[PDB]
């Protein structure tokens, strides 16, 4: 975490409208 | 000081405000856990990540599922709809209905596009992935891995300015939309940075001389010594050896860590910064 180790994420939700779900694969 | 306005883009603590070599200037939370993340306000021209000697690996997608970290790069793996890598025209089309985003310059657009992807189920998470814009291919690569250095005596990697990275631009979530006006890009030919004292531009009083074959090597050295957030105690806030005066006659990179407040017109010099592109020059002494 001190070197920038990040979260484990499989799906992303767009912040800007319209909100949509973007998933890996 | 008649140089105030012109010199504002060289006040790296003010304009950039985070590390350059390693930028981890903010913290953000994803599902109750705190993470460090890039936060510099300027684009860093020519920065890439070298992985275990490899130069063509970091923009490859990250390891997927039952894959080892060393089998992949740092970039977002394939998504549906495909959002990384994305060409400039691809991003402009993706955001065609959003008037506040669709006409942003390519670097700000790439930063905003990477920053649009929330990894948390909570809409209020401030975690925003950094990105790399490749000027050769006009492609925005969102970086899944925000880490920039893991060195010392696997997955070993370090930031660098390498000839293979010359067209890359490293972008945090905070890149400002007017970077063209407020951030460094071009090296200043026939100019050397100085300090304004009682109506005259004086030389930087103390510099650290490193030998350099050419301007690229000087820019690379300044980058190596620049502000680094690598281990709040670790945060540089942009303080460091961010500037160099390259003497092209003596092949010396005069590196220093105080902001410059004027320019001296000197034909033997080129003024560079750790943010600046490693090749491009401007020959218009103001």
């Amino acid at each position: 975490k001190d070197i920038g180790a990040g979260p484990v994420a499989s799906c992303f939700t767009t912040r800007m409208s319209p909100p949509q779900q973007i998933c890996l694969n | 000081n008649p140089w105030t306005e012109y010199m504002a883009k060289y006040d790296i603590e003010e304009v950039h405000g985070s590390g350059i070599r390693v930028d981890l200037g903010e913290d953000a939370e994803v599902a109750g856990t705190q993470y460090r993340l890039p936060s510099g306000k300027c684009p860093v021209f020519g920065k890439g990540i070298i992985i275990e000697n490899s130069k063509t690996t970091f923009l490859k997608p990250v390891a997927t599922g039952n894959q080892d970290l060393k089998d992949g790069g740092f970039a977002f793996p394939p998504t549906e709809p495909l959002i990384s890598p994305m060409t400039l025209n691809g991003m402009r089309d993706f955001y065609k209905n959003n008037e506040y985003v669709k006409n942003l310059d390519e670097l700000t657009l790439c930063s905003r596009h990477a920053g649009n992807m929330n990894p948390d189920k909570d809409e209020n998470s401030n975690y925003k992935y950094p990105a790399v814009y490749d000027d050769k291919d006009k492609k925005c690569h969102i970086l899944y891995i925000a880490a920039q250095e893991n060195n010392g005596p696997m997955f070993c990697f370090r930031p660098a300015k390498d000839k293979s990275f010359q067209n890359y631009v490293y972008l945090s979530k905070n890149v400002v939309d007017n970077w063209e006006k407020v951030c460094p890009r071009k090296n200043l030919e026939n100019a050397k940075f100085g300090l304004w004292v009682d109506g005259n531009c004086e030389d930087i009083p103390h510099v650290n001389e490193f030998s350099a074959n050419d301007l690229f090597e000087c820019n690379k050295l300044v980058f190596e010594l620049s502000a680094s957030d690598q281990p709040d105690r670790y945060k540089s806030h942009g303080k460091g050896y961010n500037w160099g005066n390259y003497n092209r006659k003596t092949h010396k990179c005069e590196i220093f860590n105080v902001k410059p407040t004027c320019l001296i017109n000197d034909k033997s010099y080129i003024a560079t910064t750790a943010l600046s592109h490693p090749i491009e020059v401007e020959n218009n002494f103001p």
